[PDB]
């Protein structure tokens, strides 16, 4: 059992255990849900509060990466943050070098590539976050997840973290051809309030952002009067 | 050189003469100054041929990579910006004046001028090369917006021909290409079918009277044609 100490090593079954373990961080972190709608994308996360004396806006999991794109970090927050800075450099690169807002599929590709590389060198470790990518550039509304392996997949709706198996069951009852950004903000908030465990995490708040036709395709936290 | 590009509704036309010269002597009389950068983006090259061949090749290499990544056709503005940056970073080491034009579904036909020094300006038409300074007034006087593809090809052919009849450094064929949602259309007109030259223009047929015969009158009539 020396085969699980570096991520530069296959196990005998063809697994990379350092990457499995990092995925376990994510699966024990807080629950986030997202929905790709007709007019945009909505993300909602649940912040577990470590203290009643935090200012509001502390330990934000949702960050803007470009005028039209944002990420929600699920898993370890500072790991997630290093991923946010790369995502911004990519987004900036695309405007600087190619004169275009980055497409959502391309930004997700580049984030994956980035997370993948810390899965191959003895000297580094995998990231301990998944990153939800929400975009609305010339390719329309897109929602991608990258994970610690560097796998990237597009979604209509999704849920990560500890609540994720129930949240997934409720996200299945939505209708993704009709639903708008306004309806989703309501429904996703209801799902985070129901999968919340009250025994274990007494202090929480919800964070919620969006990029829609309302917001003039700008990624932004939703105005706090809509929960 | 005389290069130019013109926007029409739905597309662009690019036009150029075909001459490469050392100043006084023509080393190539059939160059091709309309260079392809992507399926529907071309540039017109003026200045050092060595420089503009190397920058176009480089710009084309970058755009093909970008189109594979994105999986989408590339917009003209991207071509123009990549080139512009190459033209700006090397401004002290090159002699280049470029026009990038193209068709793409998002913004239709577009034309960028990128002159010496590496600025980049987005226009409805652009002129370039040594022969350009003869066409400003032509275009001011004769060009119109709203032209169809066919009007615009024809107008470009006639502009190039006006330029190259007076510019020692332009001449030869007239090549054009028309870029729009359909297939690229190229055309080459030989000097023997040029729509304008001074050799065939009737106001230059009769010769100036520089060589009148020795006469007993100050009246001037004809050039002396035969010995007395």
């Amino acid at each position: 059992t020396e085969h699980d100490q570096s991520t530069d090593i296959f196990s005998a079954d063809g697994r990379v255990f350092q990457v499995e373990y990092a995925c376990k961080a994510v699966d024990n972190g807080s629950t986030a849900v997202a929905a790709c709608c007709t007019d945009g994308v909505v993300v909602a996360v649940e912040k577990i509060l470590t203290s009643r004396m935090l200012e509001e806006g502390s330990n934000d999991r949702i960050h803007a990466v470009d005028r039209q794109a944002g990420v929600c970090i699920c898993g370890m927050l500072p790991d997630g943050r290093a991923v946010v800075s790369r995502a911004r450099a990519e987004a900036e690169n695309s405007r600087d070098v190619f004169a275009t807002p980055i497409p959502g599929s391309v930004l997700a590709s580049r984030i994956g590539e980035f997370m993948h590389v810390y899965t191959t060198h003895y000297a580094y470790r995998p990231f301990g976050c998944s990153v939800i990518i929400a975009s609305y550039a010339d390719d329309g509304p897109q929602l991608f997840v990258s994970d610690p392996s560097g796998t990237v997949a597009g979604y209509y709706g999704i849920a990560l973290g500890k609540g994720k198996t129930v949240a997934k069951t409720e996200l299945e009852k939505l209708n993704f051809k009709s639903i708008t950004c306004d309806e989703a903000v309501v429904k996703l908030t209801k799902i985070l309030h129901d999968v919340h465990d009250k025994s274990k995490d007494k202090l929480y708040e919800l964070e919620v952002a969006w990029v829609c036709n309302k917001s003039n395709c700008v990624f932004q936290h939703v105005p706090n009067d809509m929960i | 050189t005389t290069i130019m590009a013109v926007a029409f509704k739905g597309g662009v036309v690019l036009a150029a003469d075909s001459r490469t010269s050392t100043g006084t002597y023509v080393v190539n009389r059939a160059s091709n100054k309309l260079t392809k950068l992507a399926e529907k983006i071309y540039c017109c090259r003026s200045g050092s041929a060595a420089d503009t061949q190397a920058l176009a090749e480089q710009t084309a290499n970058y755009l093909e990579s970008y189109e594979i990544d994105t999986s989408k056709p590339v917009n003209v503005t991207t071509a123009a910006n990549i080139f512009k940056k190459l033209c700006y970073m090397n401004k002290w080491n090159i002699s280049a004046g470029i026009i990038v034009a193209g068709y793409d579904p998002l913004n239709g036909g577009s034309v960028y001028s990128i002159p010496s020094g590496g600025s980049c300006v987005k226009l409805d038409y652009a002129l370039g090369g040594s022969g350009s300074i003869f066409l400003y007034s032509f275009f001011d006087a004769n060009y119109k917006t709203g032209m169809s593809k066919e009007e615009c090809v024809c107008f470009c052919q006639r502009a190039v021909a006006h330029a190259y009849s007076r510019d020692g450094s332009s001449g030869g064929l007239i090549r054009t290409i028309a870029l729009h949602q359909g297939e690229p259309e190229d055309m080459t007109i030989p000097w023997t079918k040029t729509p304008y030259c001074m050799e065939k223009d009737p106001k230059y047929r009769d010769l100036a009277v520089q060589n009148p015969p020795f006469s007993s009158s100050a009246k001037i009539t004809v050039n002396q044609s035969r010995s007395e």
